[PDB]
């Protein structure tokens, strides 16, 4: 009835997937075979997955990297029997970290089988609510394959939404000299195409990991368990019944006030040891006021240092309407927290009956209550501010640009990338500004 | 699946390379026969990288091994070894190059190219995709030198599109085993330096120090230092043999390295290399390896990093390791040498981490830094060669075998502009 | 594979020869009779060894004299099976150590000869790297047949190396009144042709012998002993497997900086008796500094009268890298040795694993450690200088010059000759200036 | 190879060639019949040097015996030493020369001189290759000098290229066995120095003081001065005949020892000489023998070599020494003798050794010195014969057999400008 397509591309695309996959199939009850062993369990199954005549059930997944060895390392996990074969799509050799070579050298053979493996996914569902994504902006493959991938899905499908979970770029710590560069390159063209895209912090969530979780040398697992608790929140509306059902299309119309400022912040709650869970109750206000605080934010931005314009909250689990209501009460109330005065309204709220499911092995604690929050605000413009100075910095002295000339790109598409990054700044202080009258 | 060529010339890079091919083997889990004895299926998911499955199970090397002289391919066909390798590939030619780069690129070299360059197609078309290749040599040989430019030059010609990588053994001030060590040296930079896109600088004085200080060893031969050089090796391009938790392909690693296209010569290094009485006193951990990496004791050649402000580092990590911990560690090395790291690249770091660690220890990892303080080895050389070149003193030699002096003086000038490529970021603000 | 042609000149060749050899047999484990009676010591052999079907092992020689006196003593000496009858080439009559009559008169009747078996040796030959000549200055065969010798190998094999094992004039010592005469004019007509020439002296050798082996009655068999000793380190680089391997081209490229500047002085160590060889550790640091003690130099030549220009180490045995090479930076340091500024590098090191082999009943004492030191210096200047003023107080009067004019030669060669050495001491004198500017 | 054709001519040479070849025969063991006894090899090795291999192994001696008269001849055909001579060689006149010069050389010469020359020549054609001459005889002797110069002028014409040495017993100052001695003497050397090669110059009074001092002969007869020229001429021809360290041909000593075409006049001498008793005290070394040789006392010819300088020296060891010790007892000679040896020769010494001694020693040394005291021996003779040829005593008896006094006049003014030749070098600087 309605249906979504999981585009994962690059190492961290294709990690997160796994992660994701482990986690819809212990929700939805599906083996790593594709077996089902055992009622509302069927409808939500149905969106994620293609049911054969068989009974073996096939995800709705197009799995891209033009290196070949993550996927082959996916060929050979547990869930080698879960994914349709050919929609492992692979490539001879790798981008290198070059944007350049990803959107224009190397990712210009196999895009055509990209593209038709997802015109083949699209054409058996009924009716097709959109388009998730998952990659990094960091990565040359991410960044230069989900740049060419979503210029031709906009120019393709069009009206239907196209949502990217994007591991944006750490503030202090980085694992590539030319994250900048490539980076700024893939959200120059990613803000005509997308229509809302949801940042993620490795240095954020290392953080809420040692300060809430009680772990010290956590590892990029427990990170994409984390993303696909995420995922599996947003999600779940779309899946399994609830009292407030919200649809992707109202996530584009509700967290996106203009066209190029779609950009929200991840955040779950409650994280906490199964050490630490015992002692705290856990409701409604209290984990309502553990998604705003500056701690538990997944992207490495204060709050505090800019104004939100549009929350969305997502609770699933023992919840009830008049607790949830009295919680965005009071979050209004508090002036600590500050929001944008010509948005009256900045919250959304969507209910759902499931519960999360730990995975096995897990640190998460099992728990009857959980939210997701998904916060559109201004504090990104410093986080980009800073890139903005990390780009500047390096391009003056043309500190990497050889290498993205050489695989055919002028210099003219650098100065057009960092001008357009200069108008969303510009943009995001404009809308920062409170009402002349 | 993203294969390699690899190539040994000189009797340098000819034993680096015996050695190199060993410890792959060894942590393949393949004999000297040939055959496979290992126990880990992912070491024959990637063995297509470095070897060509024979029939029978046997895996011969993609290795190439070039010598004017005989002595070091007949000690390595006798060697424990030698059956590993195709009979075809020890080209050889019937006379050596003296330790002179005019011998080796012109006179023997216009007559081996040949016969290596088919070696090298027919390897290349074996290869369904071929990634870099791999030289190893010596710049002060005459054989190393010479080969090695000629091949380089060739190979640049033939596969412009692919990479191409270097692994070099440079002089040092307090050493010379051969006279004319300059004049070969500073001509392979020459030639070098346009082709070659990664060269990796490994200094025997700083490996026979490093032996002394860390590992304590009494009587260090070279199979030591090969033993480390090698080890670097394993450890570069592991990403592409084993699966890893952050990959980093050496194609990747040469796009964050060489931020211009001429400053693409590193300084290699390598941790742990604690003696044997030290492992039982020491915890292995990644606040230890990364505060021993970046080390300047702890560096393969002979420059010290604080001279000089840094590029771009490389660390390759390798073991089960926390991705984390390596993370703030790094910040913390940055905090504390950020004197030591040029401001105009604002993040200098590329992390690479693997899960397959080597020889049976828990952890381990691999240095490459692109730091300025090269300039002062650059300096050095062209200090020494000028001294040479102002009297003429072993001109006539090079003459002979048909080279002019205007060949000595343009690569004078390249080196000088060398030099002063890399002090001007130094000047940089 | 790599072979290498000896060839011995004169009685000093020849006799030297016969040590050579001896030494060489012994080392590869060959009997005088030419048999192997017994795995690396194979390609060892065949470098200075042809083989036979039958199992003989022919030395690749050629032994040439103008009397048949030595030549007849070798050939019935122990060895006389081993070497081939038709190269031992042997005159009718002797050339009275007269340069004219060994170089033209003699010397024309028998140089087509030895050429012709020098041919065939070389048609044998796989791979020749170059040609190993054994003489002596002062006499007279072998100065004259040794410079024809030399200027037809040079017609025609001009391309592959030439090194010359020629027995210096001693400075006060002497054996021959025409001895200057015969030496300037052969170091005349050598100069061009030789690619380099070892030196060596008896005298230093006599005095080598009464100071380090405490050896009261030192025999000719000791002094070819020594030289054997010298030559075999020399060409154990191309015969045994090494570290670091030493071929003549190298040896050439690295000894010789200018074209008639290639006189290095030979010097082996250690040279000690073995009853005093208990006391001594002979580590590789002792041996080194005696190789460059004054004394220990087999030229009566003090290298503190003038600057090393180019040395060359040559470690055979229990031998270690960073040994030689903290060895060579001490030597380096020192400030009493000196080295020309314009040759920053001045050492070039070999190594190889094979210890030398101890002579049944010989003076020197069983070693697991040896190095042969070859030094390019300005000392030797002093030494033409003496030798050119001999030749000076002579033919001012004419002293011997009758001789040589019956024997078919002018004045005007003598005249020549004297001036080009002389332009050889000049060009040793301007190199040894220090740089300016 | 390397032949050596002997003739003997006078009464003297014939006595002094039979003790030379006993000496000889019984160095090689070589019984008189010619039949060899001998137990070392290297006694036949090089027998061909002095000797043709007749049938049935008898060694005939390659010997000429000539005198105008026969008494000597008779006498040595019936010594014991008679039979080893081919009968053939004896060729003789049946008149003597009495003592006169000029019958030696023109009327009885001009009859015997061509049958003497083809028997020279029968003995030439058979060497397989020929080297220099030997001849002995007496300058003050009629038969001796006239022959012996005739020959030399003809063995010189038809053999330019030979070597030719001759062994000349010259007068003395005090005992003169001939009156006639200073012209016989005067012509003798008048041919001789522009003919031979190598003279060296035997002093029978010279003799009697070595044999009165050191042999301590109460009764010395010619026996024992033959046996000592007879023990030099072995000496000097040693290197053609036995193995040694330094090989020393008689070219090498012509070439070593003539620097100026006409000053070819050796004095020789030999050690050790001592007596019976003298043996047991002196302690024989090659000091000991170094120092003999170069004392004055043991110089076979009366002149004193402290009065002269030494142009060239020699020394022909016999026996087993190290010679290093034979070097440096030379230079200490030099050193303290530095005033006897002429400046403008810068090493005066030619060493020679040989392995085998003679009679059985243990040591043995030959010394032949160039010195310029000779020129005191030739100014004697002249002034002796200027001092009769003022008064033309004795002319007649010469001028009957046909010469002119020209000839007298003429060989004067050589001898006058071979001593002013010798007296130039000393006292040039
Ligand atoms: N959370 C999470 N982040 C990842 C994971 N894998 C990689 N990353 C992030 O990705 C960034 C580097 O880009 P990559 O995604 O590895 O590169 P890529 O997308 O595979 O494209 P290539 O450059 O061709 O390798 C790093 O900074 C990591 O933080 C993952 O499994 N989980
Ligand atoms: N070290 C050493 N030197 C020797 C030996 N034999 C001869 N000599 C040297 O040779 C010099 C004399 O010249 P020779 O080589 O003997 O003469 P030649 O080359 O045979 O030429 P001719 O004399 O014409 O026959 C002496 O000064 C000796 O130093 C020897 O066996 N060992
Ligand atoms: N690390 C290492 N270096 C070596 C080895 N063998 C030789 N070398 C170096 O190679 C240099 C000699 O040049 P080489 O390549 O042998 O000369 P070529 O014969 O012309 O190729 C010396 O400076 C040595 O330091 C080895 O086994 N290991
Ligand atoms: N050494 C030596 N000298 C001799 C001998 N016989 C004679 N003389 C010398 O020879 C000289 C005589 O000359 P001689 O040759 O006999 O006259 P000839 O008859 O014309 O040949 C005398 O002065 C003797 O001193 C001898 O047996 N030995
Ligand atoms: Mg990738
Ligand atoms: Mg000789």
């Amino acid at each position: 009835m309605r249906e979504c397509i999981s585009i994962h591309v690059g190492q961290a695309g294709v990690q997160i997937g796994n992660a994701c996959w482990e986690l819809y199939c212990l929700e939805h009850g599906i083996q790593p075979d594709g077996q089902m062993p055992s009622g509302g369990g069927d409808d939500s199954f149905n969106t994620f997955f293609s049911e054969t005549g068989a009974g073996k059930h096939v995800p709705r997944a197009v799995f891209v990297d033009l290196e070949p060895t993550v996927i082959d390392e996916v060929r050979t996990g547990t869930y080698r029997q879960l994914f349709h074969p050919e929609q492992l799509i692979t490539g001879k050799e790798d981008a290198a970290n070059n944007y350049a070579r990803g959107h224009y050298t190397i990712g210009k053979e196999i895009i055509d089988l990209v593209l038709d493996r997802i015109r083949k996914l699209a054409d058996q569902c009924t009716g097709l609510q959109g388009f998730l994504v998952f990659h990094s902006f960091g990565g040359g493959t991410g960044s230069g394959f989900t740049s060419l991938l979503m210029e031709r899905l906009s120019v393709d499908y069009g009206k239907k939404s196209k949502l990217e979970f994007s591991i944006y770029p750490a503030p202090q710590v980085s694992t590539a000299v030319v994250e900048p560069y490539n980076s700024i390159l893939t959200t120059h063209t990613t803000l005509e195409h997308s229509d809302c895209a949801f940042m993620v912090d490795n240095e954020a969530i290392y953080d809420i990991c040692r300060r809430n979780l009680d772990i010290e040398r956590p590892t990029y697992t427990n990170l994409n368990r984390l993303i696909s608790q995420i995922v599996s929140s947003i999600t779940a509306s779309l899946r399994f019944d609830g009292a407030l059902n919200v649809d992707l299309t109202e996530f584009q119309t509700n967290l996106v006030p203009y066209p190029r400022i779609h950009f929200p912040l991840a955040t779950y709650a409650p994280v906490i040891s199964a050490e630490k869970a015992y002692h705290e109750q856990l409701s409604v206000a209290e984990i309502t006021n553990a998604c705003f605080e500056p701690a538990n934010q997944m992207v490495k931005c204060d709050p505090r240092h800019g104004k939100y314009m549009a929350c969305c909250l997502l609770y699933r689990g023992d919840v009830v309407p008049k607790d949830v209501n009295a919680a965005i009460a009071t979050i209004k109330t508090k002036r600590s927290i500050q929001f944008v005065d010509w948005c009256p309204t900045g919250f959304k709220v969507g209910i759902n009956y499931q519960p999360p499911t730990v995975v096995p092995g897990g640190d998460l604690a099992k728990v009857q209550r959980a939210v997701c929050m998904l916060s559109n605000t201004t504090a990104i413009a410093e986080a980009w501010a800073r890139l903005d100075h990390k780009f500047d910095l390096m391009y003056a002295k043309r500190a990497f640009v050889h290498w993205y000339v050489g695989e055919g790109m002028e210099e003219g598409e650098f100065s057009e990338a960092r001008e357009d990054m200069a108008a969303l700044e510009k943009d995001y202080e404009e809308v920062g500004v409170d009402s002349v009258e | 699946m993203r294969e390699i060529v690899h190539i040994q010339a000189g009797q340098c890079g000819n034993q680096i390379g015996a050695k190199f091919w060993e410890v792959i083997s060894d942590e393949h889990g393949i004999d000297p026969t040939g055959t496979y004895h290992g126990d880990s299926d992912l070491q024959l998911d990637r063995i297509s990288v470095y070897y060509n499955e024979a029939t029978g199970g046997k895996y011969v090397p993609r290795a190439i091994l070039v010598d004017l002289e005989p002595g070091t391919m007949d000690s390595v066909r006798s060697g424990p070894f030698g059956q590993i390798f195709r009979p075809d590939n020890f080209v050889f030619g019937q006379s050596g190059a003296g330790n002179n780069w005019a011998k080796g690129h012109y006179t023997e070299g216009a007559e081996l190219v040949d016969s290596v360059l088919d070696v090298v197609r027919k390897e290349a078309e074996s290869c369904d995709c071929l990634q870099g290749f791999q030289l190893t040599h010596s710049l002060g040989g005459g054989t190393g030198s010479g080969m090695g430019t000629l091949l380089i030059s060739k190979i640049r010609e033939e596969y412009p599109d692919r990479i191409m990588n270097t692994f070099s053994v440079v002089p040092s001030p307090k050493v010379s085993d051969t006279v004319v060590e300059p004049y070969n040296a500073t001509l392979s930079v020459h030639q070098l330096v346009e082709n070659t896109d990664e060269t990796y600088c490994i200094d025997n004085e700083a490996l026979y120090d490093i032996c002394f200080r860390t590992l304590k060893l009494t009587t260090p031969t070279y199979g030591d230092l090969n033993h480390l050089v090698s080890a670097t090796m394993s450890g570069v391009t592991t990403c592409l043999r084993f699966p890893g938790q952050l990959n980093a392909d050496l194609r990747k690693l040469a796009v964050n390295m060489v931020p211009f296209p001429r400053l693409h010569f590193f300084m290699p290094g390598f941790a742990p290399l604690t003696s044997r009485g030290s492992q039982q006193y020491r915890a292995l951990t990644v606040p230890e390896l990364t505060q021993q990496v970046f080390d300047a004791k702890n560096m393969m050649a002979a420059c010290d990093p604080r001279h000089g402000r840094y590029l771009t580092v490389a660390a390759v990590f390798r073991g089960r390791m926390s991705m984390k911990e390596v993370d703030e560690q790094m910040l913390n090395v940055q905090n504390k040498n950020s004197s030591y790291f040029v401001e105009w690249i604002p993040n200098n770091v590329k992390t690479a981490v693997c899960d397959i660690p080597p020889r049976g220890l828990k952890m381990a990892v691999t240095f490459i830094g692109n730091s300025t303080a090269i300039q002062e080895l650059f300096k050095r050389i062209s200090e020494q060669f000028t001294a040479m070149f102002r009297r003429k003193a072993f001109l006539h030699w090079y003459t002979g075998e048909g080279m002019d002096e205007m060949e000595f003086t343009e690569a004078e000038s390249n080196m000088n502009d060398l030099v002063s490529e890399y002090q001007q970021y130094q000047d940089a603000t």
